[PDB]
């Protein structure tokens, strides 16, 4: 919850490296793509927007 | 004592020498982490027969 | 060994690890004269 120089350079530094390292492929990110992504979460509010867009559309 | 004894004969004692340094520091080392001045009698024999 | 050899997860303190950054979020390094036993020893 606090910043100093050091958090903040740790956290610059850690950002680069990753970003390079999934540049030469060696780094396997599954695990943070899919629950950033969430194909459960996505099918949930696919199936919410439906019901709302019918709920819209059956007021008329 | 036999170890001695036997150390000699077939040969090689500097292994009972550094097993014998290896114990003594070892019983230092927990002679120093509580405070306790006096060495013990074991040790005074290691040193001995060394 | 063949695969990936990180495995980033979204965990921060093993991602952070993984790529070195272990200690650089911590204040200060943990070390042995800090306890009063070891001082009462020496």
């Amino acid at each position: 919850n606090n910043v100093t120089l050091k958090n903040l350079t740790a956290f610059q530094l850690l950002s680069q490296r990753e970003n390079i390292c999934e540049l030469l492929n060696l780094v396997e990110s599954t695990e943070r793509h899919n629950s950033i992504i969430n194909p459960e979460r996505q099918r949930m509010s696919l199936e919410e927007m439906k019901k709302m867009l019918d709920a819209l559309k059956n007021e008329r | 004592g036999d170890d001695e004894i036997e150390n000699f004969r077939n040969g090689t004692p500097d292994k009972l020498v550094s097993d014998s340094l290896l114990k003594l520091k070892r019983l230092r080392k927990e002679r120093i982490l509580n405070k306790v001045l006096k060495p013990t009698t074991e040790e005074r024999e290691l040193y001995f027969k060394v | 060994s063949e695969k990936k050899p990180i495995k980033i997860s979204a965990d921060f303190n093993a991602k952070a690890k993984s790529l070195g950054l272990e200690s650089k979020f911590s204040n200060a390094t943990k070390t042995a004269l800090g306890d009063p036993d070891t001082e009462i020893r020496i």
